[PDB]
């Protein structure tokens, strides 16, 4: 009869004859990920083929319900997100070039290997031949050699790639309506048509220098103690004044610090909270330490796994004979079926990755009442969050004592929570400066604001002014140095990672509210706490029916990404950064002073 | 995967107490004339289950009997078994044979 | 069967004993509405529909 009631039926034939459709796509890339054979390559290529042409098919059927004649606020999201042409809207021609310009971007970073010029006979591949060195050695002209050729080799293959890229891309978007590709990245947190809780595509940067004007200070005494130990570490390279040599940090492009905790370590002499030997004295299997994460979950009043979990999960390395990807992740194939494949060690980083993914599983489980088109989070920050925060709290001391892999007798003085902390911060507020220029700098691509002669003058000199990190030679045009990583190579969104920090925070503090925790927020369990699960999973079980303005009020209480549970999670850390960093001098110049 | 099962997912009205659906006509959702074509607005009412045995156990099938017990004013006919207590004799007992 | 073509047997003119089906481990939902399970093989009906 009326539109409303056409657009239900659709939705549910849509639902229905997607749902089958989806779990054969995902059980195919499913049978590719623990089993890399060619059928399985090509089961893999004809499932996303079918699932992609059923969704062409079902857009254009879906587009004929115009948007304004529906009230129900589901309905009219589910609607929104199908009716998106894509890559629909483009030409054949260009649709094709794009698909084959995004297959060979992948091609070329998945199999880019690089040596040294004058010995060729074998090479290294990203991972793990130049991961390894990049986070271990401490020679600056191994590591500066290894940076240039990797970003002269990827760079100079990718560069007009990038180039077509960024024009088909924008095209797609204009002709999608939107004013580049940049405001389509922004439109996954638009929220529109809701009384007080609307989200805008423009806010979001408004929002970000916001909250990135209130990191600048603590990420200002980070950078100038780690620039103070790294002139301990390298003596003459590193200027009082200047920025970070970029090949430094730890990492290949600089996405963490987490790999210089063994050089900034506030106190080694005192002792580190490794768990490892313990588990390994007790033999604990990493079906122990799933059922270890099971029990936390349970503790908090979360679901428990289900039957086919246990019996369909690959969480063990299978052999020589059989290929598998190690790269761990949770997979919501449809149907009720939620796997994980990881190629899980007896190590503190697999068990803390168990509890993360683990809790993506619990997060897939949650949603699934709710219509299929609905299940994902409500942005794509909150996936990602709610895994963060069972890593946040299964890292506690108070957590490793409770399940008895830590010693009872384990003295907790101030050096090892500043030390950890400082770790934290190394991982966590590091990567935040380094997400902002990149997503800024991508924003400013695709918006025109810089032209394609001048995509790397201005580069370095937002890399100055904000990740306060300096490149070691000058680069021209023919380098494309932000597309060696993996996410811009390949078509992924990046401000994932600085909401996803935010919402790790602001979750924490409000289950750590909700646990009734009366000390430091770094010292917080959400362990035994049921009223703290049920704040969880009131959130959870909403999936994207709701906006993640109104998801964000059932959690925190606040109708926007805030800063201040962030600074309150490192405030001890603050004030040792501030008290350590009397005698150095607080920020940088942008001028070529180290080294250029 | 078995999909040798089938429901029926769109109907005009809901179905009275113990009916039977086995017709196989296109559902009319829109204004526009079927003309007994699946086109748009207009879809097959029957559609088939997807059983794979990685399913959760909410998705998983499962096979319903359901008994219906009604009393008509005939004779009652379908009854249960009646226990019997084993038979002693020479003593003063009470006897239940056949009501 | 499938729930559009749900198979219907009428039973008639037997011992129907029920506490074989509640006794049983095999099933999962045995929820009967209107009548009591510990009843039913004592009662008697006129025919039953499956
Ligand atoms: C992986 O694939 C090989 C070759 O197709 C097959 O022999 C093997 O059984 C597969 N592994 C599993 C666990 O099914
Ligand atoms: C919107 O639709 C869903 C099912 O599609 C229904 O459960 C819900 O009650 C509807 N909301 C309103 C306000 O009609
Ligand atoms: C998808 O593309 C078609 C063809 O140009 C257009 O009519 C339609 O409005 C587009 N849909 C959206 C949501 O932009
Ligand atoms: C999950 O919890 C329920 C309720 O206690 C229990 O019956 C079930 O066996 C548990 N599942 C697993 C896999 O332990
Ligand atoms: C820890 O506390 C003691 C005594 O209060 C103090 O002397 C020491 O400097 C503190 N250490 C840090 C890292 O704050
Ligand atoms: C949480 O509950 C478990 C199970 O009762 C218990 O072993 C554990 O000690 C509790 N945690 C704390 C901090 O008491």
């Amino acid at each position: 009869s009326t539109i409303e009631e056409q657009a239900k039926t659709f939705l549910d034939k849509f639902n229905h004859e997607a749902e089958d459709l989806f779990y054969q796509s995902s059980l195919a890339s499913w049978n590719y990920n623990t089993n890399i054979t060619e059928e399985n390559v090509q089961n893999m290529n004809n499932a996303g083929d079918k699932w992609s042409a059923f969704l062409k098919e079902q857009s254009t059927l879906a587009q004929m319900y115009p948007l304004q004649e529906i009230q129900n606020l589901t309905v009219k999201l589910q609607l929104q997100a199908l009716q998106q042409n894509g890559s629909s809207v483009l030409s054949e021609d260009k649709s094709k070039r794009l698909n084959t310009i995004l297959n060979t971007m992948s091609t070329i970073y998945s199999t880019g290997k690089v040596c040294n010029p004058d010995n060729p006979q074998e090479c290294l591949l990203l991972e793990p031949g130049l991961n390894e060195i990049m986070a271990n050695s401490l020679d600056y002209n191994e590591r500066l050699w290894a940076w240039e050729s990797w970003r002269s080799e990827v760079g100079k293959q990718l560069r007009p790639l990038y180039e077509e890229y960024v024009v088909l891309k924008n095209e797609m978007a204009r002709a999608n309506h939107y004013e580049d590709y940049g405001d389509y990245w922004r439109g996954d947190y638009e929220v529109n048509g809701v009384d007080g809780y609307d989200y805008s595509r423009g806010q979001l940067i408004e929002d970000v220098e916001h909250t990135f004007e209130e990191i600048k200070p603590l990420y200002e005494h980070l950078h100038a103690y780690v620039r103070a130990k790294l002139m301990n570490a390298y003596p003459s390279y590193i200027s009082p004044i200047g920025c970070l040599p970029a090949h430094l940090l730890g990492d290949m492009w600089g996405r963490f610090w987490t790999n210089l905790y063994s050089l900034t370590v506030p106190f080694g002499q005192k002792p580190n909270i490794d768990v490892t030997d313990a588990m390994v004295d007790q033999a604990w299997d990493a079906q122990r330490i799933f059922k270890e994460a099971e029990k936390f979950f349970v503790s908090v009043g979360l679901p428990n796994m289900t039957q086919g979990f246990w019996e369909n999960s690959m969480l063990t390395d299978p052999g020589n004979v059989q290929k598998a990807v190690c790269h761990p992740t949770a997979w919501d194939l449809g149907k009720g079926d939620f796997r994980i494949l990881m190629c899980t060690k007896v190590t503190m980083d697999d068990f803390l990755t168990a509890h993360h993914e683990m809790g993506h599983i619990q997060y897939d489980m949650a949603y699934a009442a709710q219509p299929f088109l609905l299940r994902n989070g409500a942005n794509e920050g909150f996936h990602e969050a709610v895994g963060e925060i069972m890593s946040l709290s299964a890292a506690t001391p108070k957590h490793l004592k409770s399940i008895g892999l830590l010693s009872p007798d384990f003295q907790e003085d101030n050096e090892t929570e500043i030390n950890f902390l400082l770790k934290q911060a190394l991982t966590i507020v590091g990567t935040l400066p380094f997400t902002y220029m990149l997503e800024k700098w991508r924003w400013m691509v695709f918006k025109g604001e810089i032209p394609k002669d001048q995509w790397m003058k201005k580069w370095w000199e937002m890399k100055r002014e904000i990740v306060g990190v300096v490149e070691p030679v000058p680069h021209d045009e023919t380098y494309c140095d932000p597309a060696s990583l993996f996410h811009v190579s390949n078509d992924y969104s990046f401000i994932r990672y600085y909401t996803r920090t935010l919402y790790q925070f602001q979750f924490q503090e409000a289950l750590c509210q909700a646990a009734k925790h009366e000390g430091p927020l770094h010292k917080c369990d959400i362990s035994n706490s049921t009223e703290a699960g049920q704040k969880l999973f009131n959130m959870l079980r909403l999936g994207k029916s709701e906006p993640w303005t109104l998801a964000l009020e059932n959690v925190v209480g606040a109708k926007n990404m805030n800063v201040r549970p962030l600074l309150n999670y490192f405030e001890p850390l603050f004030t040792w950064l501030k008290d350590q960093n009397k005698n150095s001098f607080v920020g940088w110049s942008t001028d070529w002073s180290p080294y250029a | 995967g078995n999909y040798n099962y089938r429901y029926r997912l769109f109907r005009k009205s809901n179905l009275k107490p113990f009916e039977r659906d086995i017709s196989t006509e296109i559902y009319q959702a829109g204004s526009t004339p079927c003309n007994g074509v699946e086109g748009f607005n207009c879809y097959f009412p029957l559609q088939s289950y997807g059983f794979q045995p990685t399913n959760g156990v909410g998705y998983q099938p499962y096979r319903v009997v359901v008994l219906s017990f009604e009393l008509l004013h005939a004779p009652a006919t379908v009854c249960g078994p009646k226990k019997s207590t084993n038979l002693v004799k020479n003593k003063c007992v009470n006897f239940n044979f056949n009501g | 069967a499938s729930v559009y073509a749900w198979n219907r047997k009428r039973i008639s003119n037997c011992v129907a004993d029920y506490s074989v089906l509640y006794n049983s481990a095999s099933f999962s939902t045995f929820k009967c509405y209107g009548v009591s399970p510990t009843k039913l093989n004592d009662l008697c009906f006129t025919n039953v529909y499956a």
